[PDB]
């Protein structure tokens, strides 16, 4: 346990926060570059935090080239370490970078391929990964992109309850977690993806809210304020007023221009209001789409 | 019923046959007897019961001990604490708030301390590898309930109530998959409430017939039967409540006539 933390050499805190801190490092025997993720354990003397206790046996039952791979779990009596394979940057980053020249079509048709791909297999092992957003993306200089991070994963072999302090930051949050739905499906990573997709296109996030209520807003404003025709059960939802003014929905051609007739057929199907009608990553990557898709490699900084 | 539906099922097939302990272990257990596990696990029913924690919870934690001790020598006296540990862990994995330690260390009437309770829960996931996300006869039952044509609560929560029954007792149903424990409660529900049966979409699905859970059926059936004699009784207790609508207090037929 020691003996391990002992082969490892910290090069550059890649990143931190609440759950502990990111560094790349590399092995000392093998030469083999990881992000370490550092947990201090004594910020509570509770264990091991949930967060942990979900990344890891989740992750390491999920074998795919488009899922971050956990190499290793030390735990020794006060920290605990996650050892991920190291990739170069997150999507978020690379959008920023990106944002003078634009990311080409089709690199972002290889992403959203590659994106679909790993979340269709996270659903088929009964995972909804609840955070998908840009820094929580992962690229590396190959053209390859990998969902990563999943802290609020949950197994879902069991209906997952709405909880108010595990859902996905703001502006790729689903409506039907804004109107206050009872349980979360497969749907709300697919929308999510929906908004990623058209970040990526437009280079400008899709439904910038900045707060609950003006986050539907953007929504309605640009879908349209969803009824009970195209929503069946959306006026008794929890949250759903029936004092919402009643915008008509944009027209797609002029919300990602950028976009063919198929792209925006997809991006369509992934921001469908009803969860139930709401196209799944597994019918996605049959969309034609994704007929001609290649994998171009990015132009990392 | 998602479209991952049958991919789920298929994948949770696959799991069930490697999270698999060893079904004659308590044989090579040199202290604990199935007797001891019995009182184990009745006791973790009525934690469960005391903290409100969902059933899936005591499922996973049931799990977790038989994988343990599958693989550890543990104990009269440290029994308890790997139970505890055990229901630690599968709050952590499927409570949105699990309790905290101080209240698993309360339930154990200070027979252990906090100290203990965490050594045991890093002993326990190094054993199982941080492999926790298991499947369960609760799972299956979920699955199984979509193709409940009529949707039946009491048949729901008999069903519960049976496939709880069967992780009191490592023998015979150590012997058993999940998914085959899950049809035989799932039909056994299902006959003794509405007086039908092992539905024709489940034969598809699971590819389990009446004649195949048969075996199954018999040990669940005597279960059933001898339920109200047997020396733990937390589970009929539970299922006595108005929320499982008093299916333990439900007459089990005199035949299955399978
Ligand atoms: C959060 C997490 O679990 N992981 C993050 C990473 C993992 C695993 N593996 N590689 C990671 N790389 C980065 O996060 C990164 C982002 C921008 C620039 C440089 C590095």
């Amino acid at each position: 346990p020691l003996v391990d933390m002992e082969n490892f050499q910290k090069v550059e805190k890649i990143g931190e926060g609440t759950y502990g801190v990111v560094y790349k490092a590399r092995n000392k025997l093998t030469g083999e570059v990881v992000a370490l993720k550092k947990i201090r354990l004594d910020t509570e003397t509770e264990g091991v935090p949930s967060t942990a206790i979900r990344e890891i046996s989740l992750l390491k039952e999920l074998n795919h080239p488009n899922i971050v791979k956990l190499l290793d779990v030390i735990h020794t009596e006060n920290k605990l370490y996650l050892v991920f394979e190291f990739l170069h940057q997150d999507l978020k980053k690379f959008m920023d970078a990106s944002a003078l020249t634009g990311i080409p079509l089709p690199l972002i048709k290889s992403y959203l391929f590659q994106l679909l791909q790993g979340l269709a297999f996270c659903h088929s092992h009964r995972v909804l990964h609840r955070d998908l957003k840009p820094q929580n993306l992962l690229i590396n200089t190959e053209g390859a992109i990998k969902l990563a991070d999943f802290g609020l994963a949950r197994a879902f072999g069991v209906p997952v309850r709405t909880y108010t302090h595990e859902v996905v930051t703001l502006w790729y949050r689903a409506p039907e977690i804004l109107l206050g739905c009872k349980y979360y499906s497969t749907a709300v990573d697919i929308w999510s993806l929906g908004c990623i997709f058209a970040e990526m296109v437009t280079r400008r996030a899709l439904f910038p809210g900045d707060s609950e209520i003006d986050q539907l807003f953007r929504i309605f404003r640009t879908l349209g304020t969803p009824d009970e025709v195209v929503w069946p059960g959306v006026t008794s939802m929890p949250d759903y007023k029936p004092s919402f003014p009643k915008w008509a929905r944009q027209d797609f051609s002029k919300v990602v221009p950028p976009l063919d007739e198929d792209g925006r057929s997809l991006l369509s199907q992934m921001l469908h209001y009803d969860p139930n009608k709401r196209i799944s990553a597994k019918a996605a990557l049959a969309h034609p789409f994704f007929q001609d898709v290649t994998k171009p490699v990015p132009h990392l900084r | 019923v998602p479209d991952y539906h049958e991919d789920i099922h298929t994948y949770l097939r696959e799991m069930e046959v490697k999270c698999k302990p060893k079904v004659g272990y308590m044989k090579k257990q040199p202290d604990i007897t199935n007797s001891m596990r019995a009182i184990l696990v009745d006791w973790l029913v009525e934690v469960g019961e005391e903290y409100k924690l969902q059933n899936e919870t005591l499922h996973l934690a049931v799990n977790y001990i038989d994988r343990f001790l599958s693989s550890m020598s543990v104990l009269r006296g440290k029994l308890q604490l790997v139970g505890t540990a055990a229901m630690l862990l599968a709050s952590k994995f499927e409570e949105i708030y699990p309790p905290e330690v101080a209240e698993f260390v309360y339930i154990t009437d200070d027979t252990y301390t906090k100290k203990q309770v965490l050594r045991m829960e890093h002993l326990v996931l190094k054993v199982l590898t941080f492999d926790l996300a298991a499947p369960t006869v609760n799972q299956f039952l979920t699955q199984y309930f979509l193709h409940q044509q009529p949707a039946n609560c009491k048949v729901e929560s008999l069903a519960m109530f049976l496939g709880e029954l069967s992780l009191i007792d490592a023998d015979p149903y150590l012997k058993y998959l999940p998914s085959v424990i899950a049809g035989a409660a799932f039909h056994l529900a299902l006959y003794t409430v509405t007086g039908q049966s092992w539905p024709e979409s489940l034969i598809r699905k699971t590819g389990y017939t009446l004649e195949s859970l048969k075996p199954c059926l018999m040990d669940l059936h005597q279960t059933y039967l001898k339920a109200p004699q047997h020396a733990q009784q937390s589970i009929r207790e539970k299922y006595k409540n108005s929320k499982y609508h008093g299916v333990s207090l439900l007459n089990p037929p005199e035949t299955l006539n399978l």
